RNA sequence: GUGAACAGCCUCUAGUUGAUAGAAUAAUGUAGAUAAGGGAAGUCGGCAAAAUAGAUCCGUAACUUCGGGAUAAGGAUUGGC
RNA sequence: CGUGGAGGUCAGUGACGAAGCCUAGACCGUAAGGUCGGGUCGAACGGCCUCUAGUGCAGAUCUUGGUGGUAGUAGCAAAUAUUCAAAUGAGAACUUUGAAGACUGAAGUGGGGAAAGGUUCCACGUCAACAGCAGUUGGACGUGGGUUAGUCGAUCCUAAGA
RNA sequence: GAAAUUGUUGAAAGGGAAGGGCAUUUGAUCAGACA
């Protein structure tokens, strides 16, 4: 499958870049069929596309 | 136009061409001329190159300014293993050259010798010399017709040798063969003696003794294709070169319209064949004594094997030469010992060699113990053996 | 046969004057040929679990020594597995049942 | 299709070609060479062991600097090479070869290949870009290969001369 | 964040992970480097390279259009707690 | 001697094979050339007497077109760097997803525009050619979809100037 | 469907070019007269 155009959607969705997008590998068909932005806040909603979390820059030694 | 200012020639023209030699054994291409006044004797042994170290000794030259005083030389170290007498060849004087007539075989050989006339000895039927043994399973009538003849035609008598491999920490397991000649007596009695040593085992200390010069045969150290200022050792070209400068600039005037044979050019660096003469023997050692590396001052009881063993080689469990100086070849390689062609004297050679001091410290580095005993006489007790 | 068996394979001396920036990848292709001696299977497949602990300190920080857990699956394939454990050193081939 | 010049007999034999094949002629004349007059079966498992690079093929005629090989010595060579991209062409050719001799009835046992040849199709043109603004030409070349399996099969006298004979044989 | 700093160096957000590959480590190269003792003897020519370098304190000549020369030259100090 | 075309003639040759082409096959002529057999081929063509010319090539760094040796050779080395597994497929070092290791380090390899380009934007289908390796991918190929203003610009004003 | 150039098959030759002239040997091949 190719799942180019969803990554994109879903990035646009949650409101996060693409590199903190993460799609279900046990679940590619399913995604392969979101082709609407309807379907991705579906997806993001049941846990299938999840929003990943910011990589810590922390301030302790600062 | 003539050169501008004049210098030697770049390298030797004797040691031409610079290419790999044929085998990894050199060969021996001159014995020492035949006295048959004396008794029956080899003229060559085969060894092993183990490594070098250093040794301490009292200078014995009168004039000199360090005579009476000790001196600080290094010295070479070759495996010597007895070699086994398996067989005997004659040579006929001819026109053309000398020639081979007859080869006679002994009775039985190991499987280190018959591993050299094999490529796939671990496939192999091993059928080598199964027949030739039948000639001795009669009485011998075969054998004595190709001794007859030998003892009949031959002008000149050499014996097959072959070294005891297995008894070397190399891996190899297949033994060297080579030809050595036989100098003293008449040709009926290099034969019979020849005849009697089949199966035997010689020693080193029959053949070589304490103050003898001695001449080393081996091929160098390779090192591959190699450019010419370090193969020809030509000077480098100045840093504003274009084009590199590790070079010779000038290869040859417009006539002759050709590149000449005498020109610097890159290519083979080592793995040569050479002949070094005039090596004189500081010590002939026995496997079996210990205290090998031990003198008359020192008194301490130690092998000349070094702490940790010789680097890239091992220990050395047999007979050994301890010879002055360098000599051609890399450790682990087959080298042959010959006699001298001519009788020297120079006050260097003929003079007694006592050594006083032989230096056993690790080679592997920056080694400051003699024995392990040493090593703990000054550490003392550590956290490991306690 | 269908065997598992526990190695420690020394990565210093095979990485030895390796470019900094090949010593990882040559990690994995040794690893490969270790296993392809040990049970004659020309096919080796390595666990991504396998793959962060090579690649754990970057691309020139190769552990030493690394405890691996090879098996022998059914012609034949290969499968290597990293190993939990404080200290690789001081291990020695284990047949696991 | 009409073939180039062959011997045997069209009955007892089948036949396989492809044409405009974008792969090099050099180095196909040179793969259909090394199996030419070999046994069908023999002449698959070699070139399968020329994939895993446990033979090579001779590099007779096209072979000005390049490298040479110990695989080689199996043909009396220092200069071969694995030129797989070839090689996997010539083995379609020789499977469509052997499944047409099956359709007609002919055993594969005693079938080997009696006729291929490789021949030079028209050139495929590209453009390459050189200093000071210079174009050169950029090509490949083509190839057409055919190849055929073929079952294997197992007085004047004068009158001085009349009397001389004439004569011997009354002697004895 | 370091620091005088839109310098260099490291990181967060975001964005890429693209430039034909595999194996080996000869000569000669291109690029980056280090050298015992001597110290320009090299060379048309110190070309190239090396040495010097921030900050604080001390000290600073001839000459001068009195503004300079001047960071002249020449010395000392610098971490952590 | 040979070539294109023209007048006359042989009531000339020919789809039962004209012309052309191939032929270490035969014959005639000192030679320019002429004739025959075999193969290939498919629609026109020749001998002789005369007329006529854009009438004969090895060259001109000749013109146009085609093709070699060089040669599977030079080379495909700037911009730090890739690795494991799964999915898809006839086929995966290069496509997609996940995991890991890295880089740009806010005067960026980030986020918008002025010129200039003109559908390159988006989806589906899809790999012959193109992406100097590859390709299931693409700014490629095929078929369709998409740009909404009383307030943003143009439009109005004048500048050097026309 | 010519040539340059190329593949396969068949024949022949080849010790730092190849090609040519006169003469004959060997191999292959071929017309003419059997009045
Ligand atoms: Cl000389
Ligand atoms: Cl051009
Ligand atoms: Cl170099
Ligand atoms: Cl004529
Ligand atoms: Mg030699
Ligand atoms: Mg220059
Ligand atoms: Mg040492
Ligand atoms: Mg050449
Ligand atoms: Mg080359
Ligand atoms: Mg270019
Ligand atoms: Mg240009
Ligand atoms: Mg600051
Ligand atoms: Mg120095
Ligand atoms: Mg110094
Ligand atoms: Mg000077
Ligand atoms: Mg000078
Ligand atoms: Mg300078
Ligand atoms: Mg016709
Ligand atoms: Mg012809
Ligand atoms: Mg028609
Ligand atoms: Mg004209
Ligand atoms: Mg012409
Ligand atoms: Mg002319
Ligand atoms: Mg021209
Ligand atoms: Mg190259
Ligand atoms: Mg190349
Ligand atoms: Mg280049
Ligand atoms: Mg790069
Ligand atoms: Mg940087
Ligand atoms: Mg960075
Ligand atoms: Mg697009
Ligand atoms: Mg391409
Ligand atoms: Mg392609
Ligand atoms: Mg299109
Ligand atoms: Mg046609
Ligand atoms: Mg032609």
């Amino acid at each position: 499958a190719n799942l180019r155009t969803q990554k994109r959607l879903a990035a646009s969705v949650v409101g996060v870049g693409k590199r903190k997008v993460w799609l279900d590998p046990n679940e590619t068909s399913e995604i392969a069929q979101a082709n609407s932005r309807n379907a991705i806040r579906k997806l993001v909603k049941n846990g299938t596309i999840v929003k990943k979390a910011v990589t810590v820059h922390s301030k302790s030694r600062t | 136009s003539h050169r501008k200012y004049e210098a030697p020639r770049h390298g030797h023209l004797g040691f031409l061409p610079r290419k790999r030699a044929a085998s990894i054994r050199a060969r021996v291409k001159a014995f020492p001329k035949d006295d048959r006044s004396k008794p029956v004797a080899l003229t060559s042994f085969l060894g092993y190159k183990a490594g070098m170290t250093t040794i301490v000794r009292d200078l014995d030259r009168p004039g000199s300014k360090f005579h009476k005083r000790e001196v600080v030389e290094a010295v070479t170290v070759v495996d010597t293993p007895p070699v086994v007498v398996v067989g005997v060849v004659g040579y006929v004087e001819t026109p053309r050259g000398l020639r081979s007539l007859t080869t006679v075989w002994a009775e039985h050989l190991s499987d280190e010798v018959k591993r050299r006339f094999y490529k796939n000895w671990y496939k192999s039927k091993k059928k080598a010399f199964t027949k030739y043994s039948a000639k001795y399973a009669q009485d011998g009538a075969g054998i004595e017709r190709e001794l007859a003849r030998i003892k009949k035609y031959a002008s000149v008598v050499r014996v097959l040798v072959h070294t005891q491999i297995r008894k070397t920490p190399l891996a190899q397991k297949k033994a060297h063969l080579a030809e050595i000649q036989l100098n003293g007596g008449s040709i009926s009695e290099k034969v019979d003696w020849a005849r009697e040593h089949f199966e035997k085992t010689v020693a080193v200390d029959s053949v070589f003794e304490q103050n003898e010069m001695i001449d080393a045969i081996a091929v160098t150290k390779g090192h591959g294709f190699e450019g010419v200022t370090h193969r020809w050792g030509t000077k480098k070209l100045p840093r504003k070169t274009h084009r590199g400068l590790r070079k010779v600039a000038c290869i040859g005037a417009w006539h002759p319209a050709h590149v000449m044979w005498s020109v610097a050019r890159a290519g083979q660096r080592g793995y040569h064949s050479r002949t070094s003469i005039n090596h004189k023997i500081y010590r002939v050692g026995k496997g079996d004594d210990e205290a090998n590396g031990a003198t008359s001052f020192d008194r301490t009881k130690k092998t000349i094997t070094p702490m940790g063993g010789f680097v890239h080689y091992g220990e050395i469990k047999n007979d050994f030469i301890m010879v002055k100086g360098c000599i051609p070849g890399n450790r682990k390689r087959i080298v042959t010992l010959r006699k001298s062609l001519y009788t020297n004297t120079s006050r260097k050679a003929l003079e007694e060699v006592s050594l006083k001091w032989i230096d056993t410290a690790s080679k592997f580095g920056k080694g400051r113990f003699q024995t392990p005993a040493e090593k703990h006489a000054f550490m003392g007790t550590l956290k490991k053996d306690l | 046969d269908v065997v598992t068996r526990e190695y420690t394979i020394n990565l210093h001396k095979r990485l030895h004057g390796v470019s900094f920036k090949k010593r990882a990848p040559r990690a994995v292709k040794e690893i490969k040929k270790f296993a392809k001696l040990h049970m004659g299977t020309d096919d080796v497949r390595l666990a991504p679990e396998l793959n962060q602990a090579i690649w754990k300190r970057g691309v020139k920080g190769v552990e030493y020594r690394l405890r691996l857990r090879i098996s022998r699956k059914r012609p034949l394939f290969s499968y290597v597995e990293p190993v939990l454990v404080a200290s690789a050193k001081g291990l020695q081939t284990v047949v696991v049942e | 299709a009409r073939y180039g010049a062959t011997s045997t007999n069209p009955a007892k034999s089948a036949s396989a070609r492809g044409s405009y094949l974008r792969v090099s002629f050099k180095n196909t004349r040179e793969t259909a060479q090394a199996i030419n007059g070999w046994e069908l079966t023999k002449a698959q498992k070699y070139l399968e062991q020329v994939l895993d690079h446990q033979r090579a093929i001779p590099f007779r005629r096209f072979n000005s600097s390049i490298g040479r090989t110990a695989q080689g010595k199996e043909f009396g060579v220092t200069k071969a090479r694995w030129p797989a991209k070839s090689v996997k062409f010539v083995q379609g050719l020789l499977q469509n070869a052997a499944a047409n001799a099956e359709a007609k009835g002919l055993d594969a046992t005693k079938l080997y290949v009696s006729h291929i040849q490789v021949n030079q199709a028209p050139k495929q043109r590209r453009r390459t870009y050189r200093a000071h603004g210079r174009i050169n030409k950029y090509e490949s070349s083509p190839s057409h290969i055919e190849l055929v399996v073929t079952e294997k099969e197992e007085v004047r006298l004068t009158s001085r001369q009349r009397g001389r004979i004439a004569a011997q044989k009354r002697i004895a």
